[PDB]
């Protein structure tokens, strides 16, 4: 298809093609999954490092921001840490200026509209990533999911990533509403369960919380702890 | 020192004082990146050799044509990692910021004037 | 009559026909032109 | 640049595949093999002992100008494989990324921050 | 350079109430040319600021304090909690630190969602400090800090508030050239806003 | 928008305000008129690095010329978990020159995974105090426990640094520094060192002019992190004898308006 | 050989600009002609649209007192060539105290025109202009631009499709009777106007303009009574 | 120096003016309009240093008139002020030490008259009648005294008369001749001249 | 035909094929209402998005607020309108930073077209996918409403459906609009049946519809977003009515 090869070009139907393509790219990625509840959220994904070679420390996948915005990728592993930084770095301007912490939905916007900057121009590709961010503000928790082009929406049980639709067949009849986080991360390993290729180990979950206190990240042996009961 | 060899597009500015420096810290902060460039540009050129800072500079008039158009804020996601300033939040960014510019130009004048036709 | 200012004096034919010509010949890669001129003059 | 980008799935760095593969970073990588060399980096409990390979081509070639070992700090090597054109480039980066560092910052640099630089410029 | 024209202004916290207060006059060194022209502005609904001082840049000030209000207010959806606008003016006069503006601007509202009465103030340059009794700033600064310090006192009612508030201003700015000839007086209450102007000396 | 404009605005310390207030400076300074003054908080402060931790202190009185303008006004700010500052002298400058520090530091911090090192934070104000020339004012006293050990500095307004055990800087720092002078004696106890602190900032704070009020103190222990205040109140206002307040109907009204909100 | 503004073919023909031409014979017609002392600049209204105001589309654009603009072709670019030359009016107002002749304002838009034709990035203006006025001297003009970078100085021509039909009505019946009275001139357009379209006063607008009375638009009634008026023909 | 007057009333915003010209020690011209037109129902009256006032007033003249060109309607008065106040704080303080004084006038459809009155830093007042130059010394205790809250048009005329009278009386400085224009709901209509014998 | 690969080139017939393609992409999102009535001027919506796993978010996803009084409605591509909002909000702050009046209608319309239109003759760059819709008051020409395009073709409509199943939407309005004499809720029973009439009927509820209205009251211009619950009752009417067709 000559209409093909450009993202500058819009095809005699009504599509941009490099945008499909790249929302292909990053569904065919890390499976990843994240649940909203009245308490705070959780958040929880698998590394491909299995090998024994590779460490658990240095290498990190969900990675704060600040102490109330907590993300996690499922895309392109190089081709985030520029994002991440960079939204980092608007927390701490927004920081500076109006001297209280960022609320979330204004870092997403911002972050929404330097990811799409690389849509509209010619000559350059879209980011390949889809991240979500959980926050805590107000005393309400807040769940968000971007996309390659930047469309937020205020997600509630999304399970993004590889084999996405049977882990969304599967949350439409768990989450009720009304939980706190003990029975959340029981469901989100679950859901990581229902599609893995194998069997989960001490060394193959990062969940994160977002309660009331920050964005503590939980321990190896406290994941392990969780992971036996 | 030129002579003329519209007037109200541009206009109300004597040629008195823009050759008379205002505060001292004038050309210290209208030209400050460009100071910074050119320092660091003149030290390597010195010490590492003639490749680094045509091949540096080259690479920035690359990345630097790929914004969006003038009339428009520029994300500048890119070319800051490169740079350097990829953390070095400074008085920069939090005054000032040209997102919300007070004062704002045609679009059709702004994009010609930087293609450079005029 | 740039030339007429400057140096107080008429013009000579060729000395502007030099100067449109060299003007004219700027076709190539900054207002710069991207075509030849398709026009033709007889100054007399 | 007056040449454009070459049409094709698999041609140019922006272009991405039908399904979303970057097509010519996979190319990169088998271009590493091509030079033809092996590299074994061990860590124990308190050495970090590098090994690799050494290949004279002929006879006339000197032996102590065709090192790959290259030193970036005072106390950080590197065992550069590949092209040899390419990481002779990247070592004077990284060489000009920790002097700035130290400068900026007034201690030796981590060895997380080296390499983090060094695969964001990548 | 704050005496090219006139201004005073005060805060007092009392209970549950709020009470800024200003003086009216516009003139040229020793001439006077208006007897009407607002320092009080009403940014948000229960929040007021009290610029005073060179009126060439209060005006201004005043312009693109608003301006950057009215986006944030419309950007971010809900109204603006009082202490935000202390770091947004120290923002804006930080902007231009070297060639700095002539605003000595006082504070004075509640929070939308508490009640709980704030007042701050400001420096020429931006230097946000909080004081819970009262503060006061303008051109004749120095004869209001005695009138201030013994006549108040801690957990007013509105009407002791406004007593006090008028007694304070209306026979201490008349020992002044410039800077006289009326007052207006705003109290806010919890839920109801309320205006008065009082009368001074003629002269 | 604009019919007038050609480049894209470009932020940072704007400058359009400096050519009308020469000629207005001009004016006035012949005229006998009033005169611009900004907050010149002229404050003691003080450290001491003592066996374990480091303390530090400053008087909480800002002034703006011959008035005292507040009475509690805190000088001692936030940087990093284990890394504190203090301020003197025009206390605008001082508050954002250490506000961007932090706020750089916390970005390091959060991309590095572990504790700053002081000697960044020297760099960074170093070379930021180098970089405006003069024109900005505001003598620090940096002071924090790192991952090697206790470190003090004692930056100027011009870009100079030290290494003292122990430093006083400000408009009445004398006294102190000669209490410290006196007193000091090296690796003392936790205890000896606050009440060594104390009296030193009580003996700047009665023999000058700039300092009055409260003082506060700021263990930064290796392990415990402590922000006492306030610490000691050595002057406390006396009472005001005869009521002088006004009732109902004292003072006069011309107009009055009711507007109700909800 | 016909894929950007710069190349040309192995005859010559500059395709961009012919392409451009073609373009602009596409929309609404458009007519003017000039008389002893005044000057009409009628056009017709392609569609309807009883929902759609006709108080924002309109075709009749003003760019001074003395000079008057009707374009025919894309909407958008014919609108920032009208920006720019009122801006351009004023400021040479601005730098000479001596209002605008038509030539002069006429060349400028022509210059703009001309302009983006220089460089394969940037497509050229597809509009044509009718710019009529009246001069200092008092003297009544009529120009025509054209998208590539011409003008003329034509009398009682006719651009948009269809105009071969009008302009041919037009050159058969111009004389100088004709131009005599004031209302003479708005029967001789309303009879040349009527050709192209189906049925009269339903779609049809007019710009009367008189020696420094500025622009007025003429309302349906009036419309209605000169057609009514024109009807009595035997 | 020179002398600028305006009087607010019912539905007129009546300014008076002074035709006269400037030099070393001599009077170059007796008749010079410093009037400046914006539109239908505004003026613009500016004193201040040589060519400077006279360029911009001209700058700020020449677009107002876009304006109306280039939306159909016309300006208010007040949006008229706030934008000829920012155009010269702008202005002043870019590059160039400005001395240049303006009175604006004008009648909209909605509230009465408007004057505005404005000192060489760029402040806005909406004084009911101000004055500029020396004269307003001298002058504006007389226009303070006799100016009842409202005004017919008959009696401004010669409360204007009055007070100019008392400025050639008492004055340093030689004012021969001054203008007088008053704004309706109908235009600008114009007067017979003021011309002391 | 091959004339098509860039936005700069025309055809041999003559036209900018590029802008044409992108015209259809405002062909694949929710109908717009907002016919204008004598007093309120009424904007329907639609969410496509009607999933079982949303949270609700503050004035829905398409009626914006733009500095007091105007508001828009976007369609096709979302994610180049959060960009268009928030520059037309930042041109409208700076009007009214020049000048102390509320903005007209023209003056932001024509402004944010002129951008619009900017980015479809500099080839280089896609032209925006949007079709957004305007609404306001103002004190110069009373109540109007503008529906913009692409490319740039604003028109001050008095009654438009921008999106899917224009044609048929646009055909009935204009079959069944009262010209003249329109009152509020009158208006709102119409746009209930136009958006009744199109659609794929799925009879509607309170999770799919927006309705957002520009009442002018004791000189203040207010913007309210009728409740969920403020629709159910309107659709039991509705229905009522309709089911009240006696016959036989």
């Amino acid at each position: 298809r000559g209409y093909s090869f450009s993202l500058t070009t819009f095809s005699p139907s009504g599509k941009l093609v490099q945008i499909e393509y790249a929302l292909a790219a990053v569904a065919g990625g890390a499976p990843s999954v994240g649940i909203k509840a009245a308490n705070g959220v959780v958040l929880a994904t698998e590394k491909k490092q299995k090998s024994i070679l590779y460490d658990e420390r240095s290498v990190h996948k969900v990675e704060p921001i600040t102490k109330h915005i907590g993300l996690v990728y499922s895309g392109m592993g190089p081709d985030y840490r520029v994002l991440v930084h960079r939204a980092r770095k608007l927390a701490q301007q927004y920081y500076l200026v109006y001297q209280e912490p960022i609320p979330t939905a204004q870092l997403v916007q911002r972050v929404a509209s330097v990811m799409q900057e690389y849509t509209q121009s010619g000559g350059v590709r879209p980011f390949g990533v889809s991240l979500l961010i959980c926050g805590w503000n107000e005393g309400r928790p807040y769940l968000f999911q971007s996309d390659p082009s930047g469309a937020y929406f205020a997600w509630k049980a999304t399970a993004m990533g590889k084999n996405y639709v049977n882990g969304k067949t599967f949350l439409e009849k768990r989450y009720n509403e009304d939980l706190e986080l003990e029975d959340a991360i029981h469901t989100a390993i679950l859901t990581l369960k229902e599609s893995f290729e194998g069997q989960m180990t001490e060394d193959n979950i990062e969940v994160g919380i977002c309660n009331e206190a920050g964005f503590r990240r939980l321990t190896p042996t406290e994941v392990k702890d969780y992971l036996a009961a | 020192s030129p002579v003329t060899e519209d007037l109200l597009r541009k206009g109300f500015s004597c040629v008195k004082n823009e050759l008379l420096p205002s505060h001292p810290l004038e050309l210290s902060e209208k030209n400050f990146q460009l100071n910074q460039d050119k320092m660091n540009f003149s030290t390597l050129r010195n010490i590492q050799g003639l490749f680094a800072p045509l091949k540096l500079q080259m690479e920035f008039k690359a990345v630097q044509q790929v914004q969006r158009l003038p009339f428009l804020s520029s994300s500048n996601l890119s070319l800051d990692v490169l740079r350097g300033n990829d953390e070095t939040i400074g008085f920069e960014d939090i005054l000032n910021d040209p997102s919300q510019s007070e004062v704002m130009g045609e679009p059709h004048l702004m994009v010609e004037y930087k293609l450079g036709l005029l | 009559q740039n030339h007429w200012f400057t140096y107080n004096e008429t013009m000579t034919v060729e000395s502007v026909t030099q100067a449109v010509s060299n003007l004219a010949l700027q076709f190539g890669e900054p207002g710069a032109m991207s075509r030849p001129f398709g026009v033709a003059l007889l100054f007399g | 640049m007056s040449r454009g980008s070459s049409a094709g799935f698999d041609r140019h760095i922006t272009i991405f595949s039908p399904e979303g593969r970057l097509y010519q970073v996979e190319y990169a990588f088998k271009a590493i093999n091509q030079g033809g060399l092996t590299s074994v980096a061990v860590r124990g409990k308190d050495c970090a002992v590098i090994v690799t390979q050494k290949k004279v081509p002929d006879k006339l070639l000197d032996s102590s100008t065709v090192t790959h070992l290259f030193k970036i700090t005072e106390n950080i090597g590197c065992v550069m494989t590949g092209m040899t054109a390419d990481s002779r480039s990247q070592v004077q980066r990284a060489r000009y990324e920790a002097a700035n560092w130290k400068y900026k910052y007034g201690y030796e640099i981590p060895v997380d921050m080296l390499c983090k630089r060094i695969a964001d410029i990548s | 350079i704050m005496s090219y024209n006139g201004g005073a202004v005060m805060a007092m916290k009392g209970k549950n109430c709020v009470a800024i207060a200003a003086d009216r006059r516009f003139g040229i060194q020793a001439q006077m040319v208006t007897t009407d022209f607002q320092k009080i502005f009403p940014m948000g609904d229960r929040l007021y600021i009290g610029l005073a001082g060179l009126a060439t840049d209060v005006q201004t000030v005043a312009q693109r304090l608003k301006f950057r209000l009215n986006l944030y207010e419309l950007k971010e959806g809900r109204q603006i909690k009082p202490y935000t606008l202390m770091s947004m003016v120290a923002n804006l006069l930080y902007e231009k630190r070297f060639g700095p503006y002539y605003t000595e601007p006082v504070i004075a509202g509640l929070d939308p969602k508490t009640f709980k009465p704030f007042i701050c103030s400001l420096d020429l340059i931006g230097c946000p400090m909080v004081t819970d009794d009262f503060v006061v700033s303008g051109t004749c600064a120095e004869q209001m800090y005695g009138m201030c310090e013994s006549l108040w006192e801690p957990n007013m009612d509105p009407d002791h508030l406004f007593e006090t508030i008028s007694q304070a201003m209306l026979n201490a700015v008349d020992r002044d050239a410039v800077s006289g000839m009326g007052v207006i007086v705003h109290i806010i209450e919890k839920d109801k806003i309320t205006t008065r102007t009082l009368k001074a000396r003629m002269d | 928008a604009a019919v007038s404009v050609y480049a894209p605005p470009v932020g940072g310390f704007s400058f359009d305000n400096c050519r009308r207030n020469a000629v207005l400076e001009a004016d006035f300074a012949k005229r006998g008129y009033k005169l611009p003054k900004v907050r010149k908080t002229g404050t003691t402060i003080a450290g001491v690095v003592y066996k374990d931790g480091i303390v530090l202190g400053a008087d909480t009185r800002a002034t703006e010329g011959m008035v005292v303008a507040d009475k509690n006004c805190s000088k001692i700010h936030f940087i990093s978990p284990n890394i504190y500052c203090c301020g003197a002298g025009t206390a605008a400058d001082t508050d954002m020159t250490t506000q961007l520090i932090s706020s750089n530091l916390e970005l390091h911090s959060l991309s590095t995974g572990r504790l700053p090192r002081v000697v960044t934070a020297n760099r960074m104000l170093k070379q930021m105090l180098f970089r405006y020339q003069g024109y900005i004012g505001a003598a620090l006293v940096l002071g924090g426990v790192d991952v090697t050990g206790p470190h003090l500095y004692s930056i100027y307004p011009h870009g100079s640094t030290d290494k003292l055990p122990y430093v006083t800087m400000g408009s009445g720092s004398l006294a102190a520094m000669a209490v410290f002078e006196d007193k000091f004696r090296p690796d003392m106890e936790e205890e000896e060192a606050k009440n060594l602190v104390s009296e030193a900032i009580a003996a700047g704070i009665f023999n000058d002019l700039g300092s009055g009020s409260n003082i506060d103190l700021c263990v930064i222990s290796k392990n415990k992190l402590d922000f006492l205040r306030p610490y000691t109140v050595p002057n406390k206002k006396g009472t005001r004898l005869g009521r002088y307040r006004c009732e109902k109907g004292t003072t006069a009204v011309l107009t009055e308006k009711i507007t109700p909100l909800e | 050989y016909d894929r950007a503004i710069t190349v040309f073919s192995p005859d010559g023909h500059l395709f961009q600009v012919e392409y451009a031409q073609e373009a602009v014979k596409k929309g609404s017609t458009a007519v003017g002609v000039r008389g002893r002392d005044i000057v009409v600049l009628g056009v017709e209204k392609k569609s309807v649209a009883k929902l759609q105001d006709e108080r924002t589309v309109r075709k009749i654009c003003a760019l001074d007192d003395n000079v008057c603009m009707a374009f025919a072709g894309l909407t958008a670019d014919a609108r920032i060539v009208i920006n720019r030359a009122r801006v351009e009016c004023q400021s040479h107002r601005l730098t000479v105290e001596d209002p605008v002749t038509v030539e002069y304002i006429t060349r400028y838009i022509a210059s703009l025109k001309q302009r983006y034709t220089q460089s394969n990035g940037r497509r050229p203006f597809g509009i044509s202009a009718l710019i009529v006025g009246f001069d200092f001297d008092g003297t009544p003009r009529l120009y025509q631009t054209d998208p590539s970078g011409t003008y003329h100085a034509w009398k009682a021509n006719a651009i948009g499709r269809g105009a071969k039909s009008v302009r041919e009505f037009l050159e058969k019946n111009y004389t100088d009777e004709a131009i005599e009275t004031d209302d003479l001139t708005i029967k001789l357009v309303i009879k040349a106007l009527l050709e192209v379209v189906q049925s009269g006063g339903k779609n049809i607008e007019l710009a009367v303009m008189r020696r420094d009375q500025s622009l007025k638009i003429l309302n349906p009634e009036e419309i209605e009574k000169y057609v009514a008026e024109i009807e009595k023909e035997k | 120096m020179e002398y600028l007057i305006g009087i607010q009333g019912p539905d007129y915003v009546l300014v008076a003016s002074d035709r006269v010209a400037a030099s070393n020690i001599v009077q170059m011209k007796d008749d010079h309009d410093k009037m400046f037109k914006m539109s239908e129902k505004i003026l613009l009256l500016c004193v201040g240093e040589a060519g400077d006032t006279v360029q911009f007033a001209e700058y700020i003249q020449k677009n107002v008139q876009l304006y109306k060109m280039r939306n159909g309607y016309e300006l208010s008065p007040t949006a008229a002020a706030n934008f000829t106040r920012r155009n010269l704080a702008d202005c002043l303080r870019s590059r160039t030490p400005y001395h240049v004084n303006l009175l604006l006038a004008g009648y909209d459809e909605h509230e009465g008259p408007a004057l505005y009155y404005m000192d060489y830093l760029a402040a806005l007042a909406k004084a009911p009648f101000a004055a500029h130059g020396y004269g307003a010394f001298l002058t504006l205790s007389i226009l303070d005294r006799y100016y009842t809250p409202t005004i017919s048009r008959e009696r401004a005329v010669e409360l204007l008369r009055k007070c100019l009278e008392e400025l050639q009386k008492r004055f340093i400085l030689n004012l021969p001749t001054f203008s007088v224009r008053i704004i309706d709901k109908n235009g600008i209509h114009d007067l017979d001249n003021i011309s002391f014998p | 035909r091959r004339y098509d690969s860039r936005t700069t080139i025309f055809s041999p017939e003559g036209r900018l094929y590029q802008v044409e393609y992108a015209m259809e992409a405002i062909g694949h999102a929710g109908t717009c209402l907002g016919i204008l009535a004598n007093d309120g001027v009424l904007l329907a919506a639609e969410r496509r998005n009607i999933h079982k796993l949303l949270d609700e978010v503050f004035f829905s996803e398409k009626i914006y607020k733009l500095n007091e009084d105007m508001a828009c409605s976007v369609a096709g591509i979302t994610s180049d309108a959060n960009v268009l909002t928030n520059e037309l909000r930042l041109i409208a702050q700076r009007y009214l930073l020049q000048y102390q009046e509320p903005i007209p209608c023209e003056q932001l319309v024509t402004a944010l077209c002129d951008i619009k239109q900017a980015y479809t003759q500099f080839g280089g760059k896609r032209p925006f996918g949007v079709s957004l819709l305007y609404i306001g008051w103002d004190k110069h020409y009373g109540f109007q409403l503008y529906q913009s395009d692409p490319s740039g073709n604003y028109g001050g409509w008095k009654a438009t459906c921008i999106g899917n199943n224009s044609a048929a939407a646009v055909s009935m309005l204009k079959q069944d609009y009262k010209e003249g004499e329109m009152t509020l809720k009158s208006a709102l029973a119409l746009a209930i049946k136009v958006l009744n009439k199109t659609m794929d009927v799925s009879k509607l509820s309170a999770e799919k519809v927006e309705i957002a209205t520009l009442t002018r009251e004791n000189g203040k211009t207010v913007i309210r977003v009728l409740k969920q619950k403020e629709v159910e009752q309107l659709i039991k009417k509705h229905e009522e009515e309709e089911a009240k067709a006696e016959r036989e």
